This record gives C-alpha cells, sequence and structure tokens, in this order.
C-alpha cells in the first residue's frame, strides 16, 4: 500500500533534461519474468502504464524466482542534490542504556511513499518485445536505486514519527536506514503496548511493519559490534590460515588488523607491513618471514579475547585517559567508571615536519574532544600522562594557541615531557661556537663548521648536499664537538624555526640527529644571527 | 518584500553543521520552536540542498548563524569619519529588528540550516527564514529606511551623536561625560524599546629599542637582527657600525664598548622609530588584514594593515582576567576587540591571520564568541622576527 502523505518537490539539475537511455534487449524468459513483476506492481498502484508521449527512459533488467532491477545511474546523474541524507553513523559508545529496545523494519517492501507527479515521467522504462513495441511504464513511488529516495524516504518518516514521540517521551526512536530503533526504561509489557501502538501508526499511514519471520532480534550487529542488553562486544574477527599469501592478501590482512588495534590491545602489523616492500603484483606471491608468522599468530592469540564494553549513562561522569604507546603513538579510553569502557581507541603516529610530545598530547586531545560532542555532545574530563608544570611550562610560552579542556595527571609511564628547553640567555663559561654552512645549490658540493672563541675549529666537506643541510650540519658538528653546555650562532632561518618550536621530531634526518644532540647536552643556548 | 538575488552565478551556500554540546543542542531546539510558532522560520524538506552554520552563545542563550558564506553571495547593495575621533561609544544589538520584516519567499531557501542530533541517532531538524535573518548582510540593509526613520528624531534631537549601524550592531557615539553619555544611550533605547569603547585614547605606539649599561655580543647580535628586519618597514635603519662590533669570535657574553659611530648609527635608528611610517592610507578598495601573534603570557600583538610592513594600526592586548589558562579564550576575545575597532575605524571587518592550529580553534572559538557577526580568518605561522619585532612595542611609564 502506498501512504497518503504529501509529496516532495523534486527538480532535474540546471537546465538538464530527462533520461533517453536504450533499453537492453532481454530473453523471452527475462521478458516474460518482467512482464508479471510489473503487472504486480501496476495493481498495486506503485508502476502506471503509460504512452509514447514520454521521451524519457531507464533501462530494465532481471536478476536473481526472477527479481528486477531498474538502472537509474543516469536518472541520479540528472536529479537535483538533495540535503545529505544523514552521513555520520551513530557509535554504540554513545547509546543511552535502556531497558528494552525493539527493531522496526520500515523497508521499501513495506514502505511505499508517493512520487512528485511532476517528476514520474523521468522515471519511464520499458520491457523489451520478443522487434515490436515494448511494455512502457513509468514510478508512481520512490523508485529503489534512485538519488532521491533516501532522503525522501527519511523526510517522510519524519514527519509521521513526529504525533508519536511528542506523545511518548518516555521512548526514544532512533533512525538509520530502513530500521527504527525504539528503545525506553518502561514495563517490559508496557514498552511491548507502546510499539504496538506505533505499528498500528505506521500501519495507518500505509506502512506494513514486519513479520514474526523477519523480526530482528539480539545481539544486535552493528558494523563489526555484538549490541547486547548490558553491554557490547565485537563480532569475531578472522584471520585466514594459509599456505600461500598474496600482496593482497596481505593487504587486506594489514587492513583489517590495523582496524582491531583500535579496539584490541598489542596488535602489530610492523612485520606484516614489511611484507609489502618492492612488490611487483597483487596476485604475487610473498613468502612470510619468521617474525611475520609470529606476529599474526600472536595476533590471531589477542582477537580470541573478549572485548567488550558498556553503553551511556548521562547521569554519570565521562573520563578519557591517554597513553603514550610510542613517540607520535597514543592510545585512550572513554569510560564513566573504572574498567567499564564506553570506546577505545588509538591513533597512528603523525609524520610531522617538525613537533612536539606536548604539542603531539594537545592534538589527541583535541581529536578525542571532537569525538566526544559527537557521540555523547560532552567533552570528557581528561587523565592524561602529563604533569600540570610541565603543560604550564610548555604551553604559556609556545608561539601557537593552544589548549586542553579540564584535566588532571596521572601518573602512568611513560610520562610525556619535555625533552630538552633551550636556554633563554647566553651561558657563562661555556664555549661559544659561530656555525656556518654553504654549499653550490647546483653541484650539490658543501662545506660546514665552525670556530669557537676558544680557538678549537672545524671544516668538513660535503658532496651531494643542500645549503639547508650544511647550514644543518654546521650546528650539528658543534653540538658533537662541544662540552654539555655551549653556545652556538647561527644565521641559518630554519634554526631560528628551532628556537621557537624547539621540536623533537622531524621528517629530516639531520635534524633529529640534532635533536638526539640537544637532548644530551645540559644546557644549550642558540642565537640567530642575519647573514653578512 | 524586495526581490533579492545571489551575485551572477552564484549557487547557495552548503555548509556543513559542526558538532555542537548537548547543552547548545537543546537550547537552539527551544529557541527555534519558539520562532516556528510566531512564524519566523519554518521547517524544511529534502529537496532544499542548501544549508548555514549555526550555534547558540551568551544568562540565556541567544542563537548566532553563520552566514559569512552566504553574506558573500548575496548581491550587493556610508562611513562616518567622525565615530573614531568621539571620546565613547556604546555598542547596541538592534537585530531583533528584523523579524518584522518578511524575507523575499524566493530567497529563503538559501537561509537553510541545521540542528543536529547527538550521536547522530536522529536526522538535524532543518529550517529556513521567512523573515529578516540575524547575522545576513541584506538584513540591515532592507531594514534601512525603517532604521533612519527612527533614528532621525534621536539624531536631529541631538546633531552632536554620531550613530553608526554595522550588521545587528548600533555604535553610539558621542562627548557627554560617561554619566551623560550613558543617559543618552537609554533615551534611544527607550525610543527603540518600542517597536564602552573609547576611541580618542587609542594611542599607536612607536618600538622602543633597549638601552643598557653595558651591551655583550649576544646584546647587539638580537639587536642587529630586528634592526636588520624591520628594515624593511623604515630603509633608514643601519646597522652596519653595529656589526662592526660584531666582527670576530667573541664569548657570546664578552662586553663590548660601544664606538662613537655606533652610538650615533644607535641614535639616528631610535629618531627614525620615533614615528609611524610616512604615506599609509586606508584604501576602500582593498581588504582589511589582521595579524596577532602570540607574545606569550596573556600578551598578544596584532597589526592591521592592508600592504605589509604598512600598518595601518598595531597594539598589544593583555588577556582578560579569568582567561589564565585559556589560549582559545584569550585569542577570540582579542579578535573581537581587533574586529570591533576596525568597524569603528573603518566601517569593516578585518580578514584574521591566526596564530593557532586549524582544528584547535574551530574546536572550541564559539565557546567565547560574544559577537552578532563573525570575521575572516586564515591560520598561520608567526615568522620568530615578527614577534621579537612587535614585542619592542612601548608601554606606558607607570601604566594607565
Ligand atoms: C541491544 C539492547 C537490547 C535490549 S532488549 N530489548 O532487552 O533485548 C535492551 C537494550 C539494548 N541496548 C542498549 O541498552 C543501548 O542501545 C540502544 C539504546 C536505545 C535505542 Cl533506541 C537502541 C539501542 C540499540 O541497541 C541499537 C541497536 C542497533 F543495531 C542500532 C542502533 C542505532 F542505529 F540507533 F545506532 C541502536
Amino acid at each position: 500500500p502506498i501512504s497518503p502523505i504529501e509529496t516532495v518537490p523534486v527538480k532535474l539539475k540546471p537546465g538538464m533534461d530527462g533520461p533517453k537511455v536504450k533499453q537492453w534487449p532481454l530473453t523471452e524468459e527475462k521478458i516474460k519474468a518482467l512482464v508479471e513483476i510489473c503487472t504486480e506492481m501496476e495493481k498495486e498502484g506503485k508502476i502506471s502504464k503509460i504512452g509514447p508521449e514520454n521521451p524519457y527512459n531507464t533501462p530494465v533488467f532481471a536478476i536473481k524466482k526472477w527479481r528486477k532491477l531498474v538502472d537509474f545511474r543516469e536518472l541520479n546523474k540528472r536529479t537535483q542534490d538533495f540535503w545529505e541524507v544523514q552521513l555520520g553513523i551513530p557509535h554504540p559508545a554513545g547509546l543511552k542504556k535502556k531497558k528494552s529496545v525493539t527493531v522496526l523494519d520500515v523497508g521499501d517492501a513495506y514502505f511505499s511513499v508517493p512520487l512528485d507527479e511532476d517528476f514520474r515521467k523521468y522515471t519511464a522504462f520499458t520491457i523489451p518485445s520478443i522487434e515490436t513495441p515494448g511494455i512502457r511504464y513509468q514510478y508512481n513511488v520512490l523508485p529503489q536505486g534512485w538519488k532521491g529516495s533516501p532522503a525522501i524516504f527519511q523526510s517522510s518518516m519524519t514527519k509521521i514519527l513526529e504525533p508519536f514521540r511528542k506523545q511518548n517521551p518516555d521512548i526514544v526512536i532512533y533512525q538509520y536506514m530502513d530500521d527504527l530503533y525504539v528503545g525506553s526504561d518502561l514495563e517490559i509489557g508496557q514498552h511491548r503496548t507502546k510499539i504496538e501502538e506505533l505499528r498500528q501508526h505506521l500501519l495507518r499511514w500505509g506502512l506494513t511493519t514486519p513479520d514474526k519471520k523477519h523480526q530482528k532480534e539480539p545481539p544486535f550487529l552493528w558494523m563489526g559490534y555484538e549490541l547486547h542488553p548490558d553491554k557490547w562486544t565485537v563480532q569475531p574477527i578472522v584471520l585466514p590460515e594459509k599456505d600461500s599469501w598474496t600482496v593482497n592478501d596481505i593487504q587486506k590482512l594489514v587492513g583489517k588488523l590495523n582496524w582491531a588495534s583500535q579496539i584490541y590491545p598489542g596488535i602489530k602489523v610492523r612485520q606484516l607491513c614489511k611484507l609489502l616492500r618492492g612488490t611487483k603484483a597483487l596476485t604475487e606471491v610473498i613468502p612470510l618471514t619468521e617474525e611475520a608468522e609470529l606476529e599474526l599468530a600472536e595476533n590471531r592469540e589477542i582477537l580470541k579475547e573478549p572485548v567488550h564494553g558498556v553503553y551511556y549513562d548521562p547521569s554519570k561522569d565521562l573520563i578519557a585517559e591517554i597513553q603514550k604507546q610510542g613517540q607520535g603513538q597514543w592510545t585512550y579510553q572513554i569510560y564513566q567508571e573504572p574498567f567499564k569502557n564506553l570506546k577505545t581507541g588509538k591513533y597512528a603516529r603523525m609524520r610531522g615536519a617538525h613537533t612536539n610530545d606536548v604539542k603531539q598530547l594537545t592534538e589527541a586531545v583535541q581529536k578525542i574532544t571532537t569525538e566526544s560532542i559527537v557521540i555523547w555532545g560532552k567533552t570528557p574530563k581528561f587523565k592524561l600522562p602529563i604533569q600540570k608544570e610541565t603543560w604550564e611550562t610548555w604551553w604559556t610560552e609556545y608561539w601557537q594557541a593552544t589548549w586542553i579542556p579540564e584535566w588532571e595527571f596521572v601518573n602512568t609511564p611513560p610520562l610525556v615531557k619535555l625533552w630538552y628547553q633551550l636556554e633563554k640567555e647566553p651561558i657563562v663559561g661555556a664555549e661559544t661556537f659561530y656555525v656556518d654552512g654553504a654549499a653550490n645549490r647546483e653541484t650539490k658540493l658543501g662545506k660546514a663548521g665552525y670556530v669557537t672563541n676558544r680557538g678549537r675549529q672545524k671544516v668538513v666537506t660535503l658532496t651531494d648536499t643542500t645549503n639547508q643541510k650544511t647550514e644543518l650540519q654546521a650546528i650539528y658538528l658543534a653540538l658533537q664537538d662541544s662540552g654539555l653546555e655551549v653556545n652556538i650562532v647561527t644565521d641559518s632561518q630554519y634554526a631560528l624555526g628551532i628556537i621557537q618550536a624547539q621540536p623533537d621530531q622531524s621528517e629530516s634526518e639531520l635534524v633529529n640527529q640534532i635533536i638526539e644532540q640537544l637532548i644530551k647536552k645540559e644546557k644549550v643556548y642558540l642565537a640567530w644571527v642575519p647573514a653578512h | 518584500t524586495v526581490p533579492v538575488k545571489l551575485k551572477p552565478g552564484m549557487d547557495g551556500p552548503k555548509v556543513k553543521q559542526w558538532p555542537l554540546t548537548e547543552e547548545k543542542i537543546k537550547a537552539l531546539v527551544e529557541i527555534c520552536t519558539e520562532m516556528e510558532k510566531e512564524g519566523k522560520i519554518s521547517k524544511i524538506g529534502p529537496e532544499n540542498p542548501y544549508n548555514t552554520p549555526v550555534f547558540a552563545i551568551k544568562t540565556k542563550w541567544r542563537k548566532l548563524v553563520d552566514f559569512r558564506e552566504l553574506n558573500k553571495r548575496t548581491q550587493d547593495f556610508p562611513h562616518p569619519a567622525g565615530l573614531k575621533k568621539k571620546k565613547s561609544v556604546t555598542v547596541l544589538d538592534v537585530g531583533d529588528a528584523y523579524f518584522s520584516v518578511p524575507l523575499d519567499e524566493d530567497f529563503r531557501k538559501y537561509t537553510a540550516f541545521t540542528i543536529p542530533s547527538i550521536n547522530n541517532e536522529t536526522p538535524g531538524i532543518r529550517y529556513q527564514y521567512n523573515v529578516l535573518p540575524q547575522g545576513w548582510k541584506g538584513s540591515p540593509a532592507i531594514f534601512q529606511s525603517s532604521m533612519t526613520k527612527i533614528l532621525e528624531p534621536f539624531r536631529k534631537q541631538n546633531p552632536d551623536i554620531v550613530i553608526y549601524q554595522y550588521m545587528d550592531d548600533l555604535y553610539v557615539g558621542s562627548d557627554l561625560e560617561i554619566g551623560q553619555h550613558r543617559t543618552k544611550i537609554e533615551e534611544l533605547r527607550q525610543h527603540l524599546l518600542r517597536w564602552e569603547l573609547h576611541p580618542d585614547k587609542w594611542t599607536v605606539q612607536p618600538i622602543v629599542l633597549p638601552e643598557k649599561d653595558s651591551w655583550t655580543v649576544n646584546d647587539i647580535q638580537k639587536l642587529v637582527g630586528k634592526l636588520n628586519w624591520a628594515s624593511q618597514i623604515y630603509p633608514g635603519i643601519k646597522v652596519r657600525q653595529l656589526c662592526k662590533l660584531l666582527r670576530g669570535t667573541k664569548a657570546l657574553t664578552e662586553v663590548i664598548p660601544l664606538t662613537e659611530e655606533a652610538e650615533l648609527e644607535l641614535a639616528e635608528n631610535r629618531e627614525i622609530l620615533k614615528e609611524p611610517v610616512h604615506g599609509v592610507y586606508y584604501d576602500p578598495s582593498k581588504d582589511l588584514i589582521a595579524e596577532i601573534q602570540k607574545q606569550g603570557q596573556g600578551q598578544w600583538t596584532y597589526q592591521i594593515y592592508q600592504e605589509p610592513f604598512k600598518n595601518l594600526k598595531t597594539g598589544k592586548y593583555a588577556r582578560m582576567r579569568g582567561a589564565h589558562t585559556n589560549d582559545v579564550k584569550q585569542l577570540t576575545e582579542a579578535v573581537q576587540k581587533i574586529t570591533t575597532e576596525s568597524i569603528v575605524i573603518w566601517g569593516k571587518t578585518p580578514k584574521f591571520k591566526l596564530p593557532i592550529q586549524k582544528e584547535t580553534w574551530e574546536t572550541w572559538w564559539t565557546e567565547y564568541w560574544q559577537a552578532t557577526w563573525i570575521p575572516e580568518w586564515e591560520f598561520v605561522n608567526t615568522p620568530p622576527l615578527v614577534k621579537l619585532w612587535y614585542q619592542l612595542e612601548k608601554e606606558p611609564i607607570v601604566g594607565a
């Protein structure tokens, strides 16, 4: 049955016209099946037999009795845009715990909405002949596979659910694709009563809701998760055992494994990723190394762990703890009460051009903050492995505006600290190295060196080098040859940046070498001076 | 209603809604429900593909729609140089004025906006405006004949007071004593209710070079480095004689007696810096640019200009009480203060160069925004010298 609901005014993109796609010819076997399916839809009021007036047409096919398939790809190319049909999908950690939850499938089979009469002509299609005229039709309802159907379907369900919602504030209904999720904290019998009242309400609008045979029951499959009444678990992750792995297999496997590192602790893929080096074909077979076999082996075991979480309780605190798993790697878990996680996560190592750990910490805090607001509409209280004095010292001086929402210190190693802090003033009694480096940027031949106030000096010859690398190399040599306290003068513009940001990680192996050196010194003062 | 269109070839805004806090989502739902009843806005379908960000600010919540994009695409349509001279200016929010006025039926779809749903459990609530929206370029424009009429009396009554309107704001500027000023304001509010800036003080501070009993190699180094850079603003600045004392490989800490030539060079330089570079004038055909640098510990420096090194204005902003642990709070505060002065002075907002990471700012700025308008901004990496240089800006003898 069709619904007695107003139509939404649809239009075709700017100036474009309806499709005129030639009907792919079929076999007598397929035509008969289509002619049947279509006579059934014609009586239901879904399609209308139409004349030659219509210059438009969409191809119809036969798949599997037989099932009909209309290829609207072309209509969809010429159909106006709509408001992005709810793009962000719900995360189980944001679902409030409810006593009862029931799923109502309002799919197309059960849900038929009328089409904007003005637009119906563009949906025209033709059932071929055995040479002679074929049978022409057009849709009177939202076609399955057409661009606007998901949006108009959702908009319609919303209009229809408005009354019920105002009348049952103790009940919450979530919309996602063809399904309605209805939950409440009412007594199970009362809950069931309201579901039935709703079903009867959709029935009134032309929505024949489900069959006892098509009713979904707990747990629920929510994109890799299993939603149980009091908690969620994750659908088993299967790692195929083989004696022959191709590039494609390894990549797929890495893919599936990277997703698991989010929920599971200890997942590693370094040795499996190594297998991808120099690969010439996807089908190419790469023998697993010894370490890859072990890694894969240990992961199979980690995935046999019963990782579970719980649901949201708005009357309780929202807490998020963070750990540094390695340089640039951050792990986190958001919970309300100790050990009962709502959600856990990991942020792939960021390979910046140059940054520091405290900065990377704020970036993790910000990503979690954004995630939380989406999921819970609130920001968590943070537990960060950094002292309040370390934070104060860094942020207050840093050239860039930065911030962390309300947080507290949790002493869980390793802790994030400032690996070094350039002196504010020149060091008295410390050798002063005047460094300098130059190179022909074309020949890439250069020299680096220094001359200290104490008479010490050096110059190194470098081939295949840039001017930047020599200048930085100059600084590096001064750091090597100096004592634990050193003043260094340079006209390097990039060094000026180091004084400002004082990075502890970067893209240059050279800068990295310098940082290791900076860290090792007890005192370092960097002074920049204009060249010449 | 008068027909309003988009600039030629411009299509409507399709800006996505940022996530909001449950607090703000609840607030907007309540505000918008009441507005629907009063016929100011109406729910819309999915056939309307446009969208404009919306949010709530501030002890009850106010709805604030980010129309920057739409304002840009809206067809085009004077400034009282006297406002900037006045002793005191008070700012007033006159956005409610617009609700009465209807918006062309054909333009409404472009005002579409969405109230998001927590955890994406439900589709957002879509609306569009029926009447003039607060924050849109066209509103102050359309409601102009109506605004003059209501202002004529108060104006003609007090020809000494200047009143300037920007977006939803009204800047009232006069010369009366603080009390006589606040009194004139209510007389106006009453007049309106029936339907603390000080520009003369905003003095441009000069750059001051350090003076020392004795100078060290480093002292001169840092000094010469800044003067060199500054040579881009003032070509008469010289570092020759100073750079000579820097000959050799002395210890960064060694004291260097200054030659008489370096002493004079330092004196000529101080004199040049005594005043703002000559020949800088505001150009209406050009955009205003506001650059901010984080000096640290609550201090911020900014420069307003249109051409690099040709400042129209520069200044310092010290963080306000109760903003200590919040860099984002301090920056938005500063942005609003600078934008306000900009309006007062030129009647337009400047585009900002903010020393903050995109993600950091976009996540928290609305939490401390308090203006009806929103300026344009871009995120940047502060050059070390630009910071070191404006840090040299002069400050009060004892204070103020
Ligand atoms: C899974 C469950 C079963 C029972 S019951 N009736 O005892 O079997 C009671 C509560 C729950 N769940 C909860 O407490 C928390 O979960 C929920 C809390 C409220 C609502 Cl309305 C639905 C759920 C879901 O479990 C759920 C399941 C899905 F597949 C998809 C979605 C959605 F699309 F909305 F994201 C939500």
